[PDB]
């Protein structure tokens, strides 16, 4: 099912690819394996320009990191950075500050992006 | 543990410049008063 | 149990209920001839270390170190109280003996790093604190010294994450939080530093560093 979603995504059929990934999620036996699908599924919603809808899937992909005793994987690093950026636009600086600190153990560009975001929200905190 | 060296306050340039300007106008105050007197 | 309870009581943390630890020290010293015990002496050294009675560390742990120079429990306090006294010869001798005694212990490399940073050679202190931190992850002294080397090197952007990670790894320890707040002073964000000086002061009502900061 996941491969079908990639084929639909690469052929410009985003409307169909959403239902394809959703079917794949149910078939997965363990919640851990849904980390990769959640982040990609959220990007397609951003391509469909409904930012409110993609928030719910963004919550789940970040929350699997907590359920896995801090897995700290790559595809959740981009999740926290994107989630923190939107939260700045929402005006909730306190709710965005903890996201930057939790992702302070990623790649070289990942840490600096959250570090500068941390300083910005800290000043307005 | 290793104690961190406590931070030390520094005499800035701006405040000392402010004081020297204030002193300059202070001495300029009575120089005209002396001429007046 | 009459001695076992006091003996277990000796080893708890020293920041709170300090007077009771002292009464227990005299209780052990009397009626049980345990004044010569190394554990009572170590607890005394830690008492002196907390209130920053550094000369008392030097005298007491020099008295006991002559009898035993490789008591791994006692050495970190001696390294700290030596660094505070800022003497390099004794620390050099001890560190160089320990390097050839326990090459695979983190304590000796931590001592070497303290020596170099007493000599203000920060570049080598970087590597010789990294080695000690790698050798023992649960050696908060190494983490704090590493962040200190970063702060003293000249750059602070990384030392910021250094004190952040040190605080995150060791919850319930006030000193890394205090050092993080001091770096926040160094970078001129006081809003946050108010909160960490408050949480640090919650547990340390009387010590020069908190009040000065």
């Amino acid at each position: 099912w996941q491969v079908l979603g990639e084929c639909y995504s690469k052929t410009g059929n985003k409307v169909e690819a959403i239902k394809c990934y959703k079917r794949s999620i149910k078939a997965s036996q363990t919640v851990d394996q849904n980390t990769s699908i959640y982040y990609r599924l959220a990007q397609l919603y951003e391509e469909l320009e409904d930012l409110q809808e993609c928030k719910k899937f963004m919550m789940k992909c970040v929350d699997v990191e907590e359920l896995l005793e801090g897995i700290v994987t790559d595809e959740t690093v981009k999740a926290r950075l994107w989630l923190a950026i939107f939260e700045i636009k929402a005006g909730n600086y306190q709710l965005a500050y903890d996201y930057a600190m939790g992702v302070s153990s990623g790649t070289s560009q990942e840490i600096e992006e959250a570090r500068m975001l941390a300083r910005e929200c800290r000043r307005h905190m | 543990m290793i104690r961190r060296a406590p931070t030390t306050l520094q005499l800035s340039h701006d405040d000392v410049t402010s004081l020297i300007d204030d002193l300059n106008e202070q001495k300029l105050k009575q120089q005209l008063n002396i001429e007046k007197t | 149990k009459e001695i076992m309870k006091n003996l277990y009581k000796i080893n708890l943390s020293k920041y709170i209920n300090t007077e009771d630890i002292t009464k227990s020290n005299e209780i052990l010293a009397k009626d049980y001839k345990l004044a010569d015990n190394v554990d009572v002496v170590r607890s005394k050294v830690d008492i002196c270390y907390t209130q920053c009675k550094f000369n008392e560390c030097l005298e007491l742990c020099e008295t006991v170190l002559e009898n035993d120079e490789f008591n791994t429990n006692i050495l970190p306090a001696y390294i700290g109280c030596l660094y505070e006294l800022s003497n390099k010869n004794k620390l050099f001798l001890l560190s160089h003996r320990l390097a050839e005694t326990f090459p695979k212990s983190a304590i000796t490399w931590f001592s070497v790093a303290t020596y170099y940073m007493s000599l203000d050679r920060i570049s080598e202190a970087q590597k010789y604190y990294s080695k000690s931190s790698i050798l023992d992850p649960s050696f908060a002294a190494a983490w704090l010294g590493f962040a200190h080397t970063y702060a003293l090197e000249g750059e602070q952007d990384q030392a910021l994450t250094a004190y952040s990670t040190a605080s995150r790894f060791f919850p319930g320890m006030h000193l890394p939080k205090l050092f993080l707040g001091m770096q926040f002073m160094a970078m001129n964000s006081l809003n946050l530093a108010e909160s960490y000086f408050v949480l640090a002061y919650d547990i340390c009502p009387n010590d020069p560093l908190v009040l000065n900061e």
